[PDB]
């Protein structure tokens, strides 16, 4: 058994990271803040 | 208490060294992940923490600290500020190749261990900082987190819990100092990668003020096996205090330049000749051996014939066992030129907070270039010893220390070699 | 007018008398007859600083640059 | 390395720069990942997004990011001049990174640069008198077990040789994508021998656990 | 001279090469060397007699 | 209650909690040779001149950010303290040019005073000494950034009390130009205060630039005008 | 090594060797040196006035 089970990664273009980020952004906790919009 | 042990198969931490059986959530299910994990997560964090401190885990990535003590420091009762877990997926240290392979093959076990760590210390979210040059395997980790989210397996109520937990990936941008303890933390914060000071601990104030912690990929990856498997079975290998498994990675002038999983202790000559090829040109052909890493001094032949692979033995050999670069170099090459290129690496990768590492790596790079040319007098090489003593312990992080140590090893072992080189250039000029 | 120097008809111009207490200072100024003015010593005020104060969570004290 | 701007139009704002609003949706995803109140953290992902939407970034890209995230611009200039991603100096299409520090030089990395010299023509560190063949050498990119490693845009190449140097250069002159897997056999990060490691497939959930 | 570049000034070649030598030349000729406090007396043979400096 | 004991060179004193070593040393009359600390700014542990040896410690800690734990014994004048100060001063005088005549802080440098009273005298570093291209920060402030020792004091100055954020660090290693990348005039109010913040002769006055020298001039008490504050 | 005229010098094919950094007035034990310094429009630092009291000069 010497068959490379990957090379499913071979197809990766440039924007695939951020596209996966945009597709995988929901069902998520609401990022709890504290008070001010900024440190200024 | 055996003859320092040797690894036997199927007791390994992970399978799929290269290209093997599976890459899927179902592949992790077949290889034994997300198995019995519900009541493991739902037993009580003191049991998991006592298990971690029982197993005697030696921390990796270039620190060598017992991880169970650090996570016991992470057991502060919680205030209004949330707790975070940081996964250091960076590879500097030329010779490493180490958790690149883990994060290519089995990111599911990384998800296992980071959920285990988040449940363990009352943490809430796990950031995973990968090196920015690791884009392909970072996207493979993205596909893995997609699978993990798509199974309904983490997020809200992981495996039927009353527990919420999210994992994120932050890509790097490329610097060795990004993979440090706290310049990491501020590189998450949007500042340029520049560390903080030790008297504020990361367990008090971290990412914007979150009482957080940082761990290596290997320690997180081996952590759920500690939970789902027995006490001190992990400690049944190697020596007493340092005990467990490690990727010993032998690049350089060897046959089959590659990686092995082995136990905590191995004799070096058996490691070279048995489980990864051997020395090119015979055992006597080698000039020297660098174990530990690029933050570790050299070791000559007559020392390393009997020096085995253990933290305490290498510390008694005045070397810090870092990670994964455990390679040799042939008599044919200039170790002067090799160390000079290593110091050029340190010059081209350091931020400039501290004055002494900046100026010390400056002098060391210029003076080692001079010694490549062989220009000076031996009072200069003792002056190189002088600055190499003066740098250490005067910095923020250990990059200046890891710059200071190879010069010390070169002086402590290869003194008449440099004497003869400079004599040759004296005859060359005159 | 001949060179462009600084001339003065002031014999007590360029003295300074270093003392170690204000009490004997005022005592000496009374003792040798001349009038005197007494300014007052202003200490550096002690403060409260920490690197942890520079790295707060919600508080606006944040160096944002280091 | 010329860390002063030296205006020189084709730079010198306003250079024309803008994102697609689909990329603005990406930007809201990126600052949806981070906690509120500390919006200034996403400088590195947003700025890599800008370097990928436009291959080398000008100063107008940095001013655009500063107008988006309402931070002072000097932080953006610090982050851009700091790291090694962001080629502020203009480049061509591709970008060639010959990576070598200690073991790659120990395994004849300089002959690789000799091959790039006598085939590609131009010197190391410099560029070609057209696009798509900007050439530099770099420090450690991890994969030390293989030959001196060649990284092009989001792609590794491992275990090379001068005739395979010629092959990958011919593949770049043909323009088509090569495979990011290593050349000269041993298809992964491998022992080149005969798998001294595991033989039998693991049982998985069947072998030794302890009171789950 | 003495090999003490905080009291005796350095020689001019190593002054115009080195940095520390220039700083020591500069402040040694502006401010002069500091002296620990106290009083001393010494006397040697002048040809007239006990030449004492206090 | 609110009092913590230190043996500063074996001399016991009570210290308020939360404060650090340098405030205790100024409480007992000591100084510590320091560069990047300043008593109006934030604390950023960068200068490394401020080191001091505590007993039972393998390292030597910085005396700016270390909080005062209970019952110290601080050796301000130990052996390796002086050794570390000689080392760090010898590092600081490698990349600093020979401008002691033409500089504007002859008697009023800080490198010169600390290099006498704590530094070495015989030097090393035969070859090197990087050079940095200067900027034009504004027609009120003369700027030669080669004398800059990258002590990171004007940056915190601006980012706190000016809030302008035009001065940043650019680069790594030996090559860290501190300034504005875009050649914009750093001009606001209190910009004249930056030429005294600069502890070396790098950011200096433009109309005063080559007109005097501090030891000739005499100081005189006075009160401000043109403002209701004085 | 005789000590006479108190002359000045200039560079080989160049202007005055003086910089006006006032070290000689700082060390002159009779305080005979008088220096007032202004830079020219070229940017280099120079003088206005440079006086030696050959009366006060103890050589
Ligand atoms: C100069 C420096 C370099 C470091 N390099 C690495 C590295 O390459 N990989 C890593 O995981 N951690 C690195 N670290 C961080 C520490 O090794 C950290 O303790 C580790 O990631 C997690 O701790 P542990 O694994 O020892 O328990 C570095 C730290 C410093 C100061
Ligand atoms: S030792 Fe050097 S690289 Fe490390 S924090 Fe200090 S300045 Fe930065
Ligand atoms: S310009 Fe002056 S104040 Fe600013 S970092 Fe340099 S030496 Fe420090
Ligand atoms: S800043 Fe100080 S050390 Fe530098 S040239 Fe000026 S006086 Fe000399
Ligand atoms: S002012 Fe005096 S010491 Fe200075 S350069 Fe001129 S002549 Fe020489
Ligand atoms: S040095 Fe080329 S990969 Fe590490
Ligand atoms: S004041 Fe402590 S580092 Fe400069």
């Amino acid at each position: 058994n010497t068959t490379y089970k990957n090379l499913q990664h071979h197809d990766y273009s440039t924007y695939t990271f951020l596209d996966l980020n945009l597709d995988l952004s929901k069902f998520r906790m609401p990022q709890p803040s504290s008070g001010r919009e900024s440190p200024r | 208490k055996t003859s320092f042990g040797s690894l036997k198969d199927e007791d390994r931490i992970f399978t799929n060294l290269y290209g093997r059986h599976d890459w899927r959530l179902k592949g992790a299910q077949s290889r034994g992940d997300w198995y019995k994990t519900k009541e493991i997560l739902l037993k009580g964090p003191d049991w998991i923490l006592g298990e971690v401190k029982t197993s005697g885990l030696r921390g990796r990535g270039g620190a060598g600290f017992p991880t169970g003590l650090k996570w016991s420091f992470m057991n502060k009762p919680s205030d209004g500020r949330p707790k975070y877990l940081v996964v250091n997926a960076d590879e500097g240290e030329p010779g490493t190749c180490k958790d690149r392979e883990i994060i290519r093959h089995d990111p599911h076990k990384l998800v296992e261990g980071c959920l285990v760590g988040g449940r363990a210390m009352g943490a809430r979210a796990a950031y995973i900082y990968i090196r920015g040059e690791f884009y392909n395997e970072a996207s493979n980790l993205q596909v893995a987190i997609r699978e993990a989210y798509e199974a309904g397996l983490i997020g809200k109520n992981a495996c039927g819990s009353g527990y919420d937990f999210d994992v994120f990936v932050v890509r790097g941008a490329g610097a060795y100092i990004c993979g440090e303890e706290t310049a990491l933390i501020e590189s998450i914060e949007g500042k340029q990668g520049k560390p903080r000071l030790k008297p504020p601990f990361p367990a008090d104030v971290g990412v914007f003020g979150c009482p957080t912690t940082v761990a290596n990929v290997e320690t997180v990856a081996v952590s759920p096996t500690i939970c789902r498997r027995g006490g001190a079975w992990f400690a049944s290998f190697g020596r007493e205090r340092n005990s467990g498994t490690k990727l010993f990675n032998i690049s350089g002038h060897v046959n089959n330049p590659c990686t092995v999983e082995e136990e905590m202790s191995v004799p070096l000559k058996e490691l070279i000749e048995k489980h990864a090829g051997g020395v090119t040109g015979g055992w006597d052909n080698l000039l020297a051996v660098i174990p530990g890493g690029s933050s570790t001094p050299l070791i000559p032949k007559s020392v390393c014939e009997t020096v085995l692979m253990d933290f305490d033995a290498l510390i008694q050999a005045q070397t810090g066992l870092g990670t994964a670069a455990v390679i040799v170099m042939d008599r044919s090459t200039d170790i002067v030129k090799a160390i000079a290129r290593l110091i050029e690496f340190y010059k081209h990768e350091s931020c400039g907070q501290c004055t002494p590492c900046r100026e010390g790596v400056d002098w060391m790079n210029k003076v080692m270039a001079r010694f490549v040319r062989g220009d000076a007098r031996p009072a200069e090489i003792d002056s190189l010893w002088e600055i190499s003593k003066q740098i250490e312990g005067h910095t923020i992080c250990a990059l200046g220390d890891g710059a200071a140590w190879p010069v010390q090893g070169l002086i402590r072992h290869f003194r008449p070699e440099l004497e003869e080189r400079m004599q040759r250039f004296a005859q060359q000029h005159q | 007018p001949l060179m462009g120097w600084a001339s003065t008809a002031d014999p007590l111009s360029n003295l300074v008398l270093t003392f170690s207490t204000k009490e004997d200072a005022i005592a000496f100024a009374e003792k040798n007859g001349w009038s005197y003015d007494v300014e007052e010593r202003k200490v550096p005020k002690p403060k409260s600083k920490s690197y942890g104060a520079n790295f707060s969570w919600n508080k606006r004290t944040r160096v944002s640059t280091k | 390395a010329l860390f002063v701007h030296r205006d020189t139009p084709k730079n010198n704002p306003e250079t024309p720069f803008d994102f697609t609003p689909e990329n603005y949706k990406r930007i809201e995803a990126i600052v949806k990942n981070y906690p509120e109140g500390h919006k200034a953290a996403a400088v590195l992902p947003v700025l890599d997004l800008a370097q990928r939407q436009n291959g080398w970034l000008p100063i107008s890209a940095m001013n655009k990011v500063a107008e988006i995230l309402q931070v002072p611009p000097m932080r953006v200039y610090e982050v851009a001049t700091f790291y090694t991603m962001y080629n502020r100096k203009p480049v061509g299409k591709y970008h060639i990174q010959v990576c070598t520090t200690t073991p790659c030089m120990l395994r004849n990395s300089d002959s690789i640069l000799e091959a790039i010299q006598k085939k590609l023509g131009i010197k190391v560190g410099e560029t070609t008198p057209d696009k798509l063949f900007t050439l530099i050498e770099v420090e450690c990119l991890g994969a030390c077990v293989n030959a001196p490693m060649v990284q092009i845009n989001d792609n590794y190449y491992e275990d090379l040789t001068p005739k395979d140097i010629e092959e990958i250069i011919d593949e770049l002159k043909a323009g088509k994508i090569p495979k990011p897997g290593p050349r000269s056999g041993r298809f992964s990060c491998e022992p080149a021998g005969g798998l001294t490691s595991l033989t039998e497939p693991p049982k998985g959930p069947g072998f030794g656990v302890q009171a789950g | 001279k003495v090999d003490d570049a905080k009291v005796s000034p350095p020689k001019r070649a190593e002054m115009k090469t080195s940095m520390e030598s220039l700083i020591h030349h500069f402040k040694l000729y502006t401010e002069g060397y500091q002296v620990p406090p106290g009083a001393t007396y010494t006397a040697i043979e002048a040809p007239k007699g006990e030449f004492g400096v206090y | 209650s609110n009092l913590i004991e230190v043996f500063v060179d074996g001399q016991s004193v009570m210290v308020e909690p939360g404060t650090t070593v340098l405030q205790a040393c100024e409480k007992v009359g000591m100084q510590i040779p320091r560069f990047c600390y300043h008593e109006r700014l934030s604390v950023a542990g960068n200068c490394r001149m401020c080191l001091v040896e505590i007993e039972k410690a393998p390292k030597v800690v910085a005396a700016c950010a270390m909080p005062v734990m209970k019952g110290w014994n601080i050796l301000t004048n130990s052996e390796k303290t002086k050794k570390a100060r000689e080392g760090v001063m010898e590092f600081l005088l490698a990349n600093h040019p020979l401008d002691c005549p033409i500089c504007d802080q002859g008697g009023e440098c800080d490198l010169q005073d600390q290099s006498m009273m704590f530094g070495s005298d015989r030097s090393r570093f035969l070859e090197g000494k990087r050079a940095v291209e200067d900027k034009n920060i504004g027609p009120l402030v003369k700027t030669i950034m080669t004398r800059c020792i990258q002590c990171t004091r004007c940056i915190r100055f601006a980012s706190e009390i000016a809030g302008v954020d035009d001065l940043g660090t650019t680069g790594r290693g030996n090559d860290m130009q501190v300034g504005t990348y875009i050649e914009k005039m750093f001009m606001s109010e209190l910009s004249g205060n930056i030429i005294d913040i600069c502890p070396v002769g790098a950011l200096t006055s433009k109309p005063y630039a080559f007109t005097a020298r501090p030891w000739e001039t005499r100081k005189t008490e006075s009160i401000d005008v043109m403002d209701a504050v004085g | 090594r005789f000590r006479g005229e108190h002359a000045l010098r200039r560079y080989p094919s160049g202007e005055e060797r003086c910089i006006a950094c006032k070290l000689c007035e700082a060390v002159c034990p009779a305080q005979a040196i008088t220096i007032e310094a202004e830079p020219r429009a070229d940017g280099s630092r120079r003088t206005t006035r440079y006086d030696i009291d050959m009366t006060k000069c103890i050589y």
